[PDB]
């Protein structure tokens, strides 16, 4: 939230806020960070290291999320599907064999949330 | 082509047709003044697009509809011309928003924003309510003489501007590579030029060039600061006083006329 | 300065009255009386500078200024309506900028 308030120079959070979970803004590029824990040992420490992030399962509302099959998550995430199904894009060169997934990192740009006409986060009018 | 356009005209003039546009228009103006607070854009950002759509299309009414009425005679007015310029912006701006993906790296392209403040100079045409509900003309009498005073104006602005662009030539030609950072390209010459016009940081310039390249720029920057603050800027203010003191003179003897 | 309002009013209250100098100064002597009074205005920031504003009145006997001031007062409608200009002409360009230079450089366009 503090890297997000720092790049988008902007932070709204939901009407509704949460005290579990902040909102992120769909205008604003997304950019997670995460920290390895361990719990034998007190030290945590910022992961410094590079992953492949994936979309999943969506829901409309909490309590409505639902796991896509393998050929959805590959038309959603992957940049080579023709239909315009992609939920996000970023920008970096990095890609797993076949092309299929970005492999991002901390020093990445962020994910871009765009939500095309196919994907499930299109035609959404608020309730 | 006679029943049909007069019609046309006998609802246009009409004394709704205006309070109508009015209302639209200053609803316009009252949702874009709501948008610059980034407390309320943010939020009521789907309400402001499909209201936004909604005055694209009560304007491609009005404009069409102006159009088939009175001819070329609509294109004669400038007010409208304002208008029709307005209306060609926001349909182009609604065409190239549908050959786009509406997204974060088109939020944040130059061109859409661009393309959206033009959509502020619709806030324009709320002057023209203003106009008929009344400004209360207290500040007809002000307008009235900068009229008077424009022809003039036009010309001593023309010819300083012209000033400024020999001497940003000459800066071009000869101060490159002494700073760099300030004239490198003709363009930033001629910004640092006008900069300089208004008297700000002007000496840290000079210190600036004298530090790594050579300090020649003196005489030049001397002379033009002479020239333009000092005997062009004084023009204005003069040729202003002598048109206020012809409207004065012009109201004493109205006043003495009754 | 109580002493001389008394003397002005001395004289009718409508007429003290249908003056600005007059209604000035005792605006001035009215707000530092209150002080023994009240407490939450008998500080330094709301005392010293009034009687400093007491003073331009006394200048006012000093006619070669008096005409400066006087030119002062009866020119203000006109820098009002100049003034409205300005401002009427800046809300606009103001509207303009921070829906161009939003979301970019917003240390002075939010
Ligand atoms: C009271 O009745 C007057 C009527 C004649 C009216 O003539 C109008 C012609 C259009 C004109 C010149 C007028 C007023 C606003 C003017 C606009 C203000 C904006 O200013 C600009 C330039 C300056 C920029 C800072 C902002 O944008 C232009 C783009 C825009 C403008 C100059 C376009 C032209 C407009 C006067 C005769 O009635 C008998
Ligand atoms: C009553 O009928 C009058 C008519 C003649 C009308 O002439 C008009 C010509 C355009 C002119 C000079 C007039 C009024 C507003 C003037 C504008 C006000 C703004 O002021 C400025 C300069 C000052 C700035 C503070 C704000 O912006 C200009 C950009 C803008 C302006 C000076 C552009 C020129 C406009 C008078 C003859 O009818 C028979
Ligand atoms: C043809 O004859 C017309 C005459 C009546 C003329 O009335 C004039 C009254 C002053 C008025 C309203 C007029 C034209 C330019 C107007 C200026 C243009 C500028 O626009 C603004 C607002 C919009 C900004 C974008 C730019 O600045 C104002 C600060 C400035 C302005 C609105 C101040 C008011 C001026 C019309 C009657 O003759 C019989
Ligand atoms: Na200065």
């Amino acid at each position: 939230i503090m890297h997000s308030e720092e790049i988008n120079k902007h932070y709204f959070d939901c009407v509704i806020k949460d005290a579990e979970m902040p909102c992120f803004l769909f205008r604003d590029l997304f950019q997670p960070f995460f920290l390895v824990q361990d719990l034998v040992t007190g030290d945590s420490g910022s992961f410094l290291g590079s992953y492949v992030l994936k979309v999943v399962g969506g829901g409309r509302t909490l309590n409505t999320i639902r796991d896509y099959t393998e050929e959805e998550i590959f038309r959603y995430n992957s940049p080579l599907d023709t239909t315009n199904s992609l939920i996000w894009k970023t920008k970096v060169e990095r890609t797993t064999e076949d092309k299929k997934f970005y492999i991002m990192s901390h020093e990445s740009p962020g994910v871009e949330w765009l939500c095309l006409e196919n994907s499930p986060c299109y035609d959404i009018i608020p309730q | 082509l006679l029943g049909l356009q007069q019609m046309i005209l006998s609802l246009t003039q009409s004394l709704g047709f205006e309070t109508f546009i009015f209302i639209v228009v200053c609803l316009n103006t009252v949702i874009l003044v709501a948008q610059t607070f980034t407390e309320l854009e943010i939020r009521g950002e789907w309400y402001f697009m499909v209201l936004d759509s909604i005055f694209l299309s009560i304007y491609v009414l009005e404009a069409v509809l102006k159009l088939i009425a009175l001819g070329l005679e609509y294109f004669y007015d400038p007010w409208n011309n304002l208008d029709f310029f307005i209306m060609v912006m926001a349909v182009l701006d609604f065409v190239l928003l549908q050959i786009n993906s509406l997204s974060y790296s088109f939020y944040n392209h130059s061109l859409f924003r661009i393309l959206k403040v033009f959509k502020s100079m619709r806030a324009l045409r709320a002057i023209r309510v203003l106009r008929r509900l009344s400004i209360l003309t207290s500040l007809h009498e002000v307008a009235g003489t900068l009229s008077g005073s424009l022809p003039s104006i036009t010309a001593i602005l023309t010819l300083m501007f012209t000033c400024l662009f020999l001497f940003s030539v000459v800066l071009r030609a000869l101060f490159q590579d002494s700073d760099p950072k300030r004239f490198q390209n003709i363009f930033t010459t001629l910004f640092t030029l006008f900069t300089m016009l208004t008297l700000d940081d002007w000496s840290l310039i000079y210190i600036d060039n004298r530090a790594q390249g050579a300090w020649y720029i003196i005489p030049i920057l001397m002379i033009y600061i002479v020239i333009q603050y000092f005997i062009f800027l004084n023009l204005v203010i003069a040729v202003l006083v002598d048109n206020f003191q012809m409207a004065l003179l012009k109201g004493l003897e109205k006043v003495k006329l009754e | 300065l109580i002493c001389e309002v008394l003397l002005g009013w001395l004289n009718g209250f409508w007429i003290f009255w249908k003056d600005g100098w007059n209604i000035l100064n005792f605006a001035i002597v009215f707000i530092l009386f209150m002080g023994f009074f009240i407490k939450q205005l008998d500080m330094v920031a709301i005392t010293y500078p009034l009687r400093v504003l007491r003073l331009v009145h006394v200048c006012m006997a000093v006619e070669p200024l008096a005409r400066i001031i006087k030119v002062i007062l009866q020119s203000m409608p006109d820098l009002a309506n100049v003034m409205a200009l300005i401002l009427f002409f800046m809300l606009v360009f103001s509207v303009f900028g921070v829906t161009l230079f939003g979301a970019f450089v917003p240390k002075h366009f939010q």
